[PDB]
DNA sequence: GTTTTATATACATACA
DNA sequence: TGTATGTATATAAAAC
């Protein structure tokens, strides 16, 4: 359970890059870093489950579209998101896994 | 008459003549979409022409919406190209269009009742089910859907001038049920 | 990047028109992070 | 900028390390190096 | 059952 | 209580 997408987010990401600096640069154990990731994976799952309110409105070109195992991929180009403010972005990737 | 209907899709077939790992595909593909639970096939799309492609594990493909031969025959070649440069040994083998849809606009109302009984052999008419009458000529074999605003759809032919001779053959009977 | 990460529940489309239902996810738009409940995506292919 | 988004991020930061204390008191390793990576992965997240 | 295209009705959920 | 999308109905054709 818990799909490991969330792990190339900004805070995934810190996090990787945190623990391998355990691991590597001193001598903590590995495996637990693992261990750690598939905490992290439930967590942000949870936490942006019952922790989160904004709605998100995206608008532009599809440059690009895609699905294959449950999973769909999208490039929106010239793009207007609107929060719950007004922001552009040139090119947008969007990773959407199931919910069921 | 003045009048030639405008073609609106044509269907085609082609072998690309090697089996294909669909998965591989959807993967190497650009706008393509593979979900085996819903149907067994790849469906990939182009801009130019604006087309799209059923492509199976087969080889057999199956290109849609074109609106002329030229056209049809391109958009297949392009598929043809991207499932080979994925890896796959394609070939581009027996291009046949199967269907060619047309449509046209003849400007006045149609008494479709009228016309329905004058012609039971061919029409079907039932207004609570479909708005629209479906005449099945057996002259070029095709099926034309007659409305009361004078629009008709035609369908089912191999080639063009099939589509044109069917409208031909349909206008007289057209202004002879006229409802003006 | 400009990476959006998150579950899908509904993606339709008509035409070149394209809709999608997004839920429980987390973006970075110009080097700013928003996470949210809800997404709409309204997107024309060519 | 969103404020929702920091705070999101505080409560996985200190869920996860909390969570996590179980298995690192296990694997025996250390208090302190829990709350290194606790700094760390704060620090890079900045 | 998929996908495409013209055409036309009813009906069914939403939205301010 | 309109403007919007949606469902459905009906046609040809191939591939699975």
């Amino acid at each position: 359970g818990y799909y490991e997408l969330y792990r190339r987010s900004t805070i995934g990401n810190s996090l990787v890059d945190a623990l391998d600096t355990l691991i590597s640069d001193g001598r903590i154990e590995a495996s637990l870093a693992m261990r750690v990731l598939e905490t992290f994976d439930k967590v942000v799952a949870e936490t942006l489950k019952d922790n989160t309110q904004s709605k998100l409105t995206v608008k532009g070109n599809l440059d690009t579209y895609g699905f294959c195992d449950d999973v769909w991929t999208f490039i929106v180009k010239n793009c207007q998101v609107t929060v719950e403010s007004v922001i552009s972005v040139d090119k947008l990737r969007i990773v959407a896994c199931n919910s069921k | 008459s003045g009048i030639v209907p405008t073609l609106q899709n044509i269907v085609a077939t082609v072998t690309l003549g090697c089996r294909l790992d669909l998965k591989t595909v959807a993967l190497h593909a650009r706008n393509a979409e593979y979900n085996p639970k819903r149907f067994a096939a790849v469906i990939m799309r182009i801009r130019e022409p604006k087309t799209t492609a059923l492509i199976f594990a087969s080889g057999k493909m199956v290109v849609t919406g074109a609106k002329s031969e030229d056209d049809s025959k391109l958009a297949s070649r392009k598929y043809a190209r991207i499932i080979q440069k994925i890896g796959f040994a394609a070939k581009f083998t027996d291009f046949k269009i199967q269907n060619i849809v047309g449509s046209c606009d003849v400007k006045f109302p149609i008494r479709l009742e009228g016309l329905a009984f004058s012609h039971g052999t061919f029409s079907s008419y039932e207004p609570e089910l479909f708005p629209g009458l479906i005449y099945r000529m057996v002259k070029p074999k095709i099926v034309l859907l007659i409305f009361v605003s004078g629009k008709i759809v035609l369908t089912g032919a191999k080639q063009r001038e099939e589509i044109y001779q069917a409208f031909e053959a349909i206008y007289p009977v057209l202004s002879e049920f006229r409802k003006m | 990047e400009n990476l959006m990460l998150c579950l899908y529940d509904k993606v339709t489309r008509t035409k070149a028109r394209w809709k999608c239902s997004l839920k429980d996810g987390v973006v970075t738009i110009n080097r700013n992070d928003y996470t949210f409940q809800k997404a709409q995506v309204e997107a024309e292919w060519v | 900028s969103n404020a929702e988004a920091s705070r999101v991020y505080e409560i996985i930061v200190e869920s996860v390390v909390n969570e996590v204390r179980e298995d690192f008191e296990n694997a025996g390793i250390d208090e302190q190096t829990l709350q290194d990576l606790k700094n760390i992965w704060q620090k890079k997240l900045t």
